[PDB]
């Protein structure tokens, strides 16, 4: 019964997630599943340290994820 | 399911141990499913903090670390289906 | 080519070394695994942050709070 | 007269003290006790009475001046009470404060002034009246332990023909405790 | 059936045969007992049990210089929930 | 239109290498290259190995399994 | 017969309602009582309610007293 | 047993210590609690103090508090008037 | 586990000369 | 009692009497037949038993010497595959073809002298003596009879058996009369009146190897 | 999907505030609330642990990271007092 979540307002859109430990990320929506783990294009890490990391495309875990801005209106 | 054996309790002055250290010491009143846990005549002491009387408490099933029973309890036809 | 649970059937029986999310690691062989995959270990010596400080025995490790499985 | 008149002091002492307290085992240290201890504490069967293997130097206690002064002065037959361990319960565990009583009380049996004057690092230390031996923390106590240790095995290798180093610590253990190898 | 051949085979072969399990709990609590009974989230209530955690006395000197005391209490009959459970471990 | 499961699907597609980060663990990274996973998504590794971030530690595994509830991300 | 095969451990034990186990002289003094149908009486029970708080009480757990006193 | 302290003047502690007190009017099936009239503490709380009973308090009004940070109730007064 | 024994009755029954169950 | 008495002797009957005061053989004869009823309940799954009933029992049916009834009657809820009638001890057992539903247990107790003290033979004489005769009210065919010889502390049984009752009822017999209440009354009762007792083991004197006890909660003192 | 779901579906596209599991909380106004608490919402300013405050014109936070939510009592009276 498990509803996706209602994201294809931020498809391809760039989102800067935070993550669980204090952590953050940036990148391009590329789609979910109702369990809300994301794939990103254009991923770009951005720590604490103040540098930031690009990767490309990544999968979070949506139990991880604590908010979305869409960076893109 | 070992639940059913804690809403058979009805009417027992235990303790509970939460997550929190807050152990509370009253009689139980309700228990649910999840282990929710309505109890009366309550003395709760939140750890590092002062004992409160309170009359009436309910505790939420998930926040429970461990229960405490007397010793006057025969859980041989208790534990029983 | 090979999936979690065909990996838990191919190591019932060999020493592995499955740690903890708490730093903890518990070598010995496992017995089994259920659907949840809790484990049953036997023949366990407990290693807090490198160093074992226990021959334990017989252990249950629950599902919660595994960490990661590793094939020794 | 006297072995029944000793035994049935104890087992008065143990009647008076309360049930809580009166003990369920008691170890003679002269063999030559234990049954008329089984006679006269019949009342309480609930004990176990033995004897024992090893003997504990208490003539210490005597040679000690405080208790053996006490014991000449008084006049008139009493129970004294004493502590030991001073306050060794609060710093070290029970066993290891028997150890150290037991080495102190062995160490002054073999020496009495000299074992005094190791007990006492320094001139400048001091017991309380409350006390019976020196008041010293954990080093202190540590050094002068290993003292009448040693002290206790010189004089045990100088009367028994034997050297020092040829015992393992079992053996020390059962020598510093009373047993004969 | 396969009640007997799982990873609960260490709490059902402990419960039939009675015999005490040490479990190190979340918080680090270490539950020595007898399992009276368990379940699949490992919901054990446990006839006597000792509860051995570690202290330290928390700056005691205002200097915080104390070395950490092994305390224990003893519970007659509890019920232990079992998402605390880290390890359940039989006995040599 | 992809979804999570199609770029793992891909992945092992590829068994090219990817590291895995933890639920707030977040010094401790694990590198390995999946074989296979299902629906869990507990993943087993090729040859893994424990990098310690702050101060850069790479503890060889080997084989491994990690469980699916852990992971914050796998970074190629 | 051609028997099953196995090791059937028996255990007989007698134990009171809080669960301790119960020696065979009270357990043939139960016996009795329940087979008579007439248990003992009001003071035998509350000596022996308190004998068992008393081992209780003794089971669940005066040289600083001494020391401090010398 | 929660439907006999509907409109309640209830406290509910949450598992980090923040403190509710508010209208328990409506709960859900993972004791999601809807709260009117809640107030928010975290350190001190009444038992008549010496100095003030409540500082260390915020106004919040109407929650949506979500279950799994939820621990304990317990009702403080009678619910009011209106 | 166990369980108090369950003993029947002989004297002053007030019952039927057979046993109970 | 079921002691017979052979001539008139009147100091070996008080003894007697005063030995088994207060209904002792019927206190017995309950706790051996409670016993076995709860071992049982207790491998009934394993034994495929349906229901385990305490047949209602007449009160002087323990000291009825010259008949019997049943004392215990197993429900099966199937039909169990039995043997012929073979000694408790009799490890090789032929199956008799034939099978039953109900199966009936009787607990005799006697009191052997010298002469008569085979266990096994009166087990057998009385189990084909009650099963034959007319005034013994068995409720199947199929059944079992245990005696037990008190003056001598013997146990045999002779009746048929089904599988896992003979090695079921081998170790509960053991452990009856191990640890069974009345018969250690009995027990104690007989020692008393011979004043006949058993010695001590003096208790080990504390060596260097044993001292490590005198720490432990028990309160211990050195004198 | 039982009455305080209902509560935040009735507070779709009004004023509203989440405390969230690390200890920030965002005010501003809503405009989708599921089943799960998932809350996207909008001219909203986020205050950290730190103290400070931004602002940004939308958000989504996941539902089971929420602490709780402060809802306007608009919502208050009507119509759930036959609960």
């Amino acid at each position: 019964k498990a509803h996706p979540p209602e994201l294809k307002k931020f498809m391809d859109k760039k989102l800067s997630l935070k993550l669980n430990g204090g952590r953050h990320v940036q990148g391009i929506l590329r789609g979910f599943d109702p369990f809300m783990n994301l794939v990103i294009d254009e991923c770009v890490e951005m720590a604490t340290s103040g540098q930031q990391n690009n990767i490309g495309m990544v999968v979070i875990r949506g139990n991880s994820i604590i908010m979305l801005e869409a960076l893109e209106r | 399911k070992l639940v059913r054996f804690l809403m058979k309790l009805s009417h027992e002055t235990v303790t509970i141990e939460l997550k929190n250290g807050t152990q509370v010491h009253g009689t139980i009143t309700g228990v649910d499913v999840s282990m929710n846990t309505h109890l009366k005549a309550v003395k709760m002491t939140l750890k590092n903090r002062e004992p409160v009387q309170l009359e009436t408490l309910s505790i939420r099933g998930n926040n429970i670390r461990y229960f405490i029973l007397p010793d006057s309890l025969p859980l041989d036809t208790l534990l029983v289906d | 080519p090979l999936n979690p649970k065909p990996f838990l059937n191919g190591l019932t029986g060999k020493p592995v070394m499955v740690k903890l999310k708490w730093g903890m690691e518990y070598k010995g062989y496992l017995v089994s695994v259920d659907g949840y995959m809790n484990m049953q270990l036997a023949n366990t010596e407990e290693y807090i942050d490198g160093a074992l400080s226990g021959h334990l025995g017989e252990v249950l490790i629950r599902c919660n709070n595994v960490l990661y499985i590793r094939g020794v | 007269l006297a072995k029944w008149k000793t035994a049935e002091e104890v087992a008065a002492l143990i009647r008076s003290l309360p049930v809580e307290e009166q003990p369920k085992q008691i170890i003679v240290t002269r063999k030559g006790m234990l049954d008329p201890l089984e006679v006269h504490l019949l009342d309480f069967p609930n004990i176990v009475i033995k004897g024992s293997e090893l003997q504990l130097p208490f003539q210490a206690c005597l040679k000690v001046e405080k208790f053996g002064d006490l014991i000449l002065k008084a006049t008139e037959p009493q129970m004294v009470l004493f502590n030991l361990y001073d306050d060794w319960l609060k710093t070290i565990s029970s066993y290891t404060a028997f150890s150290r009583l037991i080495l102190i009380l062995r160490a002054l049996h073999v020496n009495n002034d000299r074992a005094k004057v190791i007990l006492k690092p320094d001139k400048t230390t001091i017991t309380e009246p409350h006390h019976i031996w020196p008041t010293l923390t954990d080093e202190e106590w540590i050094k002068v332990e290993v003292q009448l240790k040693d002290l206790i095995l010189a004089d045990y290798g100088k009367k028994n023909n034997v050297n020092v180093a040829s015992l393992t610590q079992s053996e020390i253990r059962d020598i510093i405790l009373g047993m004969e190898i | 059936e396969e009640f007997n051949t799982g990873p609960l085979s260490v709490l059902t072969q402990s419960v039939k045969n009675n015999t005490q399990v040490l479990i190190n709990c979340r918080n680090n609590k270490k539950l020595l007992g007898r399992v009276k009974a368990f379940d699949r989230h490992c919901n054990m209530v446990l006839e006597n049990v000792k509860e051995m955690w570690t202290e330290v006395p928390k700056s005691g000197k205002g200097k915080k210089k104390s070395k950490p005391v092994n305390k224990d209490r003893y519970i007659s009959k509890m019920f232990l929930r079992g998402d605390s459970v880290i390890v359940v471990l039989r006995n040599p | 239109m992809v979804q999570p499961i199609n770029l793992i699907f891909r992945y092992l597609q590829n068994r090219s290498r990817i590291q895995v980060w933890l639920y707030e663990q977040v010094n401790m990274r694990i590198e390995g290259c999946i074989i296979g996973f299902d629906e869990y998504m507990n993943l087993v590794l090729d040859d893994a190995e424990e990098i310690h971030s702050k101060t850069k530690s790479r503890k060889q595994l080997g084989r491994i399994m990690l469980k699916g509830d852990n992971i914050t991300l796998l970074q190629s | 017969k051609e028997k099953d095969g196995y090791k059937p451990d028996v255990k007989i034990e007698y134990v009171d309602e809080t669960g301790r186990k119960l020696t065979p002289k009270e357990a043939f003094r139960q016996l009795s009582h329940r087979f008579h149908g007439k248990g003992s009486g009001k003071m035998k029970t509350e000596r022996r309610m308190k004998k068992l708080d008393e081992e209780a009480l003794l089971k669940k757990m005066l040289g600083t007293v001494a020391l401090l006193q010398e | 047993k929660m439907l006999q302290h509907i409109d309640y003047r209830m406290r509910c502690i949450l598992q980090d210590g923040r403190i509710f007190i508010g209208t328990f009017k409506a709960f859900d099936k993972h004791m999601n609690l809807i709260l009117c009239d809640c107030d928010e503490f975290r350190k001190i709380k009444p038992k008549n103090s010496k100095q003030a009973e409540r500082e260390e308090k915020r106004v919040l009004g109407l929650v949506l508090l979500r279950g799994e940070n939820l621990v304990s109730m317990t009702v403080e007064g009678p619910p009011p008037k209106d | 586990v166990s369980q108090k024994r369950k003993y029947r009755q002989y004297m002053n029954r007030k019952g039927g000369f057979n046993r109970p169950l | 009692t079921g002691i017979f008495m052979h001539g008139k002797i009147p100091t070996l009957k008080i003894s007697l009497i005063q030995i088994f005061r207060a209904h002792l053989w019927q206190k017995i004869h309950e706790s051996i037949v409670m016993d076995l009823c709860q071992v049982f309940d207790q491998e009934l799954d394993a034994l495929e038993i349906e229901t385990v009933q305490k047949e209602t029992i007449h009160p002087r049916k323990s000291y009825k010497m010259n008949s019997s009834c049943a004392d215990i009657l197993l429900f099966a809820s199937y039909k169990w595959n039995v043997s012929r009638p073979s000694l408790l001890a009799d490890s090789k057992d032929v199956m008799d073809s034939t099978t039953t539903q109900k199966y009936w247990i009787d607990i005799q107790l006697r009191w052997g002298d010298y002469d008569s003290h085979d266990i096994e033979r009166y087990a057998r004489a009385k189990f084909l003596d009650y099963t034959t005769d007319n005034m013994s009210i068995y409720p199947s065919p199929t059944g079992v009879l245990i005696a037990i010889d008190l003056a001598y502390n013997l146990h045999s049984a002779y009746g048929n058996w089904f599988p896992g009752s003979k090695p079921l009822i081998q170790q509960a017999m053991a452990k009856i009369m191990k640890a069974n209440p009345a018969l250690y009354v009995l027990r104690e009762r007989i020692r008393k009146g011979l004043q006949l007792y058993s010695s001590e083991p003096t208790e080990p004197y504390l060596s260097s190897q044993n001292y490590g006890e005198l720490f432990s909660n028990q309160i211990i003192w050195f004198v | 999907i039982g009455v305080p779901i209902k509560v935040l579906h009735e507070a779709e596209g009004h004023i509203v505030t989440c405390e969230t599991n690390t200890g920030e909380v965002y005010r501003g106004k809503l405009i989708e609330a599921e089943d799960n608490m998932n809350c996207q919402m909008s001219n909203i300013t986020v205050t950290y642990r730190d103290g400070r405050v931004a602002q940004l014109e939308q958000v989504y936070i996941r539902g089971s990271k929420i602490r709780f939510l402060i809802l306007p009592d608009m919502l208050k009276n009507a119509p759930m007092l036959k609960s």
